[PDB]
């Protein structure tokens, strides 16, 4: 029984209580922003090719 | 119409974005085959007239946004 | 001993491969310490495709992941395989912001290649959390004194 | 939800304020080893009346039962530990930054001078906080080097 001498909780459960999450990456922040704020960039610029200032208020001509 | 768009809008920013693009092309695709499948009507002919004079719109402020669309002057 | 003639991080397999030929062979398919054994493979073949990735952009497909699972590339083979791959990563960069659909994400692709390609910005783990990696180390090293103490009562 | 991030990182700021008080290292809390009982009284085996093939099933529940009491008592450290740092997050300062957003007032329009300076301050986390100054050679001083060797012909 030298078995129960050894530490009973796994080396599989340690790597599991230690790791438990997948942590955040540091660049998820900027390309999640970037794309998100290429859509204000879009439509909110005045020298995007997809204003929306002319769909808002549009024109006297 | 303050209190209806205020309630469109609050049930479609609780929307992820691609639940969002998907809803409003099942929208409006259905809703161009009801203007292509009436055939030869007054009305299905003026509403596909207009789906082009829109992409001229868009296409117009793609070439110049500082100027808007192009008018004949 | 059979597969145990060879220590865990010495043979020519990969070490979750070579995790499970030791479980195999000191355990039957019924006991716990089988399952334990198996499900700690999983979560060491999940660091070896994590590994494959992080240094596929550099030494290509065929990466041998083995020598570097054995023995990591130091703070300095890092630099150097950073350094290697610079001169394909700016004119990359320069492709992708002529190419990118509007002003601000030409500025944005610059942006994040200016600072990826800088090997100061790196993050070592190491240097950022001097705590973390010595008490990382010494998960590996309680579980071997484990098995040392396991052989002095012998 | 912007009140439950608030409430979030105020208690993750209590976790590390009272985790750093305590000066605990950062693993062993997650590590259910360290709260395992070494000096438990150990079933013998041979008192407890087995057959041939029992032996390895009574070694899996003596295990599995220390590590399932080792398991729940690190559950339990963690959960007084809530308690202790929601306590703390209830008198806390709440002066976080905000996220970088581009500023966008209500008839107007973006810059692409405040959607570029909206993204420097995300490549400007992208740096570590503590980094390794990792030099590599300008070409100012591996020429002005390569050619002093090439001056006395190497």
């Amino acid at each position: 029984d030298r078995v129960l001498s050894l530490p009973a909780v796994s080396k599989n459960q340690v790597l599991e209580n230690v790791f438990h999450t997948a942590p955040k990456a540091p660049v998820e922040h900027l390309e999640k922003m970037v794309s998100a704020n290429s859509k204000v960039y879009d439509a909110l610029n005045l020298q995007s090719k997809r204003v929306l200032i002319w769909q808002v208020k549009p024109a006297l001509f | 119409i303050e209190a209806e768009a205020a309630s469109i809008l609050d049930r479609h920013l609780a929307k992820p974005v691609a639940q969002i693009r998907k809803e409003q092309a099942s929208a409006y695709a259905s809703l161009l085959k009801r203007a292509e499948t009436a055939k030869g009507a007054k009305w299905a002919e003026k509403y596909l007239e207009d789906v082009k004079a829109v992409q001229w719109f868009d296409a117009s402020v793609a070439e110049a946004p500082a100027s808007g669309p192009k008018v004949a002057a | 001993l059979g597969p145990q003639m060879e220590a865990l991080g010495a043979s020519d397999l990969l070490l979750s491969e070579q995790i499970r030929v030791i479980t195999e062979h000191r355990y039957t398919p019924d006991r716990l310490q089988y399952k334990e054994g198996m499900k700690l493979a999983d979560k060491i073949a999940a660091q070896e495709a994590a590994l494959k990735e992080e240094l596929k952009v550099i030494y290509g497909d065929n990466v041998d992941v083995k020598h570097f699972q054995a023995s990591p590339r130091t703070p300095v083979q890092q630099l150097f395989d950073s350094l290697k791959n610079a001169a394909a990563n700016k004119e990359r960069a320069a492709k992708e912001a002529a190419a990118a659909a509007s002003p601000y994400l030409a500025y944005a692709v610059t942006k994040k290649q200016e600072v990826q390609a800088d090997p100061s910005n790196i993050p070592f783990d190491e240097v950022l959390y001097p705590q973390l990696s010595e008490e990382l180390l010494e998960l590996e090293l309680s579980d071997i004194r484990e098995d040392e103490i396991a052989l002095e009562k012998a | 939800k912007k009140q439950a991030t608030e409430n979030l990182m105020k208690l993750l700021q209590a976790y590390k304020d009272i985790g750093d008080a305590k000066s605990e290292p950062l693993l062993k809390n997650h590590n259910p080893r360290t709260f395992e009982d070494r000096d438990y009284p150990v079933p013998d085996f041979r008192t407890q009346n087995l057959k041939a093939g029992d032996v390895p099933k009574f070694f899996d529940t003596v295990i599995s039962t220390r590590a399932s009491a080792a398991i729940a008592s690190k559950d339990k450290f963690w959960a007084g530990r809530k308690t202790e740092a929601e306590a703390a997050s209830a008198k806390a300062s709440a002066a976080f930054p905000r996220v970088a957003v581009p500023e966008w007032k209500k008839g107007k329009t973006v810059s692409i001078e405040n959607l570029n300076t909206v993204t420097d301050k995300y490549a400007a986390a992208l740096v570590p906080k503590r980094k390794l100054a990792l030099p590599v050679l300008p070409e100012g001083v591996k020429k002005a080097v390569e050619d002093f060797a090439a001056s006395v012909g190497q």
